RNA sequence: CUUAGUAACGGCGAGUGAAGCGGCAAAAGCUCAAAUUUGAAAUCUGGUACCUUCGGUGCCCGAGUUGUAAUUUGGAGAGGGCAACUUUGGGGCCGUUCCUUGUCUAUGUUCCUUGGAACAGGACGUCAUAGAGGGUGAGAAUCCCGUGUGGCGAGGAGUGCGGUUCUUUGUAAAGUGCCUUCGAAGAGUCGAGUUGUUUGGGAAUGCAGCUCUAAGUGGGUGGUUCCAUCUAAAGCUAAAUAUUGGCGAGAGACCGAUAGCGAACAAGUACAGUGAUGGAAAGAUGAAAAGAACUUUGAAAAGAGAGUGAAAAAGUACGU
RNA sequence: CACGGACCAAGGAGUCUAACGUCUAUGCGAGUGUUUGGGUGUAAAACCCAUACGCGUAAUGAACGAGGUUGGGGCCUCGCAAGAGGUGCACAAUCGACCGAUCCUGAGGAUGGAUUUGGUAAGAGCAUAGCUGUUGGGACCCGAAAG
């Protein structure tokens, strides 16, 4: 009652909880999705073997 | 559904007895807000000095 | 945890109001605890120190030994004990500047006033 | 009696 | 600028502020321990703003006039000792504040208990 | 410039869907995030009903970089989608009872990884 | 607080600069003049004898009629008739409120280790509306002084009020409605012309002087042909309001002996000036001086042994 | 050349405030600004608030279509890449619209008719904090013929 859910008012008139910019924090649970890593091209080992 | 966690009495068994999250808990945490107003509200309580 | 405005905590405050206390609230400062023989009849706890009480140390190099109060030095907040001296290079004794709140009282005078104060304080001679 | 200011 | 006087030799910093409250706060205390049985204030009268620019907001007034006590049923000497503000140099114009003034009146009338002089 | 722990989550994860989709849907709108507040000026929700207006542009999504404020001069809004960072309690309401909805970038880039049918539109400098 | 850095001034250059209203802390209103008490100067200062002595009574003298008593003053008010109109003080005593002040109000000093010493480290227990603070040979809740908590007294202020009791009283004193007859307005003052000053206040903002001098259905200030507010030239008043001075308290993201008040101490002291005035430097031994007993060197300052102490790497020229 | 330097311990010089401004970080957003004040309080701490007020939102009373074209980040369609078309963000160029507003007019005394114009042309501002830009306050410090 003291911060007003969105079920109920929060009685601090003229005030409403914040709302995230993103949805999930999770970076990485987002990049791992099926659809992401389909749609992502394939990566190389990350480490550049010395040549010459 | 919005988990609850269950009321714990005084000799700390779990009771039954449960309430759902007020969503407060929910709320994006901000640290670089929160030090920002800390560091002008802990200003608030301090008293002038001159020569 | 301080509730009264009208006690202040500052240490500077105490102090100044501690090294030039008058003799009379010295001689609360120079009360002493009751050893717990006496506790068991009157009850009280502590209970200032004189001349005629006799009094036990328990702490300091002198901590065991016991005797009758020579003098009370409030100006220095020291209490001397008989028998506890010093010896100087010269054989002089000189009394050993103990302090009460860490001597032991193992027997009460009984003089009127006391008396009146023992039942003051809530306790009950027998 | 009067209206209170501010909040109550 | 507007600082060619010598400025600093008047600076009051309102550090007062905050024990003016606690200050103000125990007065209002001490009057309703005095002022136990009435109330800390007057009852005042609701009046219309001139300046136009606020004459659309109604607001409170000093006291009621003379006329609006005899037709609230008592006298202005009498309405004093109830804690009922007049005001002797004020002149009703206005129909609807009258009437506004006068319901008040009777309200304040009709919810208030005297004590006996025993 | 920012220091917001979700501001840079985002970043990161613009980042790289753009070096891993080559797309420039996603260059262009990683490059929006590094700019100041001044450089991004809140897009009114009639701005955004204009631009679907356009052509063809009913069934495209939108999206905004900065605050997508309300605007009372508009009674009738589209029954479409609308992703930006910030959202006004007005405009959201708005675009909620108008049959539309509401997200953030991170779901418009799960929904759409190469941002397609997707609009980018930015307020007037 | 806003109004507002606005209106407005400004060799219209620098700068100066309000006020209405609005938001809030507080509210209490009043007392005289001018009316005959005229069926009674009904008023009061002072001396004297008493008492229930911050004053009251009797007597006496005097002040006052060039005005002391009562009512009243723009909200008007006053002399009468009517309503079977409505009401009634002080003191003595106890308690209540407050000032000062005394007092009651918990628990270890239990063991192991060290250390000069326990407050220190470890082990085992207790109070907590008391874990704010100080002293006790080093960092102490439980050693003491102290704080939270309520509780018991004493000396005063007292009519802010809750009880008991004496007195009223007198064709005495008041309040509202109706009818009736009257119904009183502050002068060398407003104002005008001028000089000097000030104000944003040009519309001359006020002030002081100077020439003249005002009226009572009369007069000030402002606005559409008049209109709105008071009606001054007499006086009293609690609360919000300021506080580098005096008294007592609660505190500081302040300084810490070349810093901080000039003065942490023998500081407004020493010291200089025929004088108004100027005006400093200087803190620390150790727990207790336990401050060189005692032997030897020289007359001594002190030196060499011995001795106290945790330390003499503490020797009065002493924390480091 | 010269001003200063015998040596050493300490002290010592872009610090504070008022007014306006750019940039940067956060909140809200056509709204923003609690703390002049009230409630409250573990008591100068922290949590809420009515009414007014500073700023802008409508300018000097703005919907002929608050509009046509040229491009334009991106998107879509055609495609194996090149290549072509549509939509077209901000934005720029341009032809135009309405308000304030400028000459004719005639319906008895205003509409309308063509321009220009300073604005609208679909809000973007307020608040808290950091560096920083300019002026008044002793203004970096000691110091000058002194009323």
């Amino acid at each position: 009652q003291v911060w007003g859910s969105e079920t109920v008012a929060s009685s601090k008139v003229g005030y409403t909880l914040p709302s995230h910019i993103i949805s999930t924090s999770d970076v990485t649970r987002i990049i791992n999705s099926s659809e992401i890593q389909s749609a992502i091209r394939p990566a190389g080992q990350a480490t550049q073997k010395r040549t010459h | 559904s919005r988990p609850q966690v269950t009321v714990h009495s005084l000799t700390g068994e779990a009771t039954a007895n449960a309430l759902p999250l007020p969503a407060v808990f929910s709320a994006p945490i901000r640290p670089d807000i929160v030090h920002t107003v800390f560091t002008s509200v802990n200003k608030n309580k301090r008293q002038a000095y001159a020569v | 945890a301080k509730q009264s405005l009208d006690v202040s905590s500052d240490r500077r405050k105490a102090r100044k109001a501690y090294f030039t206390a008058p003799s009379s609230q010295r001689r609360v400062l120079l009360s002493a605890p009751l050893s717990k023989e006496l506790r068991a009849q009157y009850g009280i706890k502590a209970l200032p120190i004189r001349r005629d009480d006799e009094v036990l140390v328990v702490r300091g190099s002198k901590k065991g030994q016991e005797g009758k109060i020579s003098s009370v030095y409030r100006l220095k907040f020291a209490v001397q004990v008989d028998k506890v001296t010093k010896e100087k290079v010269n054989g002089a004794s000189v009394p050993i500047n103990l302090h009460p709140s860490k001597l032991v009282i193992t027997k009460l005078h009984l003089d009127k006033d006391r008396k009146a104060l023992i039942q003051r304080k809530g306790g009950k001679l027998e | 009696l009067q209206t209170p200011a501010g909040g109550k | 600028n507007h600082f060619r006087k010598h400025w600093q030799e008047r600076v009051k910093v309102h550090f007062d502020q905050a024990g003016k409250k606690v200050s103000r706060r125990n007065a209002r205390a001490t009057r309703a321990a005095k002022i136990a049985p009435r109330p800390l204030d007057l009852l005042r009268p609701v009046v219309r703003a001139p300046t136009v620019k606020y004459n659309r907001k109604v607001r409170a007034g000093r006291g009621f006039t003379l006329a609006e006590v005899k037709a609230a049923g008592l006298t202005a000497a009498y309405a004093r000792t109830i804690g009922i503000a007049v005001d002797h140099r004020r002149q009703n114009r206005n129909q609807e504040i009258f009437d506004a003034n006068v319901q008040r009146l009777k309200e304040y009338q009709s919810k208030i208990i005297v004590f006996p002089r025993n | 410039k920012s220091d917001n722990v979700y501001l840079k989550l985002l970043v990161k994860l613009y980042t790289f869907l753009a070096r891993r989709t080559d797309a420039p849907f996603n260059k262009v709108v990683l490059k929006a995030l590094f700019l100041s507040k001044i450089n991004r000026p809140p897009v009114s929700v009639s701005r955004i009903a204009r631009a679907l207006k356009q052509e063809g542009a009913a069934n495209k999504t939108v999206v905004v970089v900065g605050t997508v404020t309300d605007d009372a001069r508009i009674f009738e809004f589209p029954k479409t989608t609308v992703a930006a960072l910030r959202f006004t309690a007005g405009a959201r309401a708005k675009i909620v009872k108008a049959g539309g909805e509401c997200i953030t970038l991170d779901q418009l880039a799960v929904r759409a990884p190469k941002g397609q049918n997707t609009l980018i539109l930015r307020g007037p400098r």
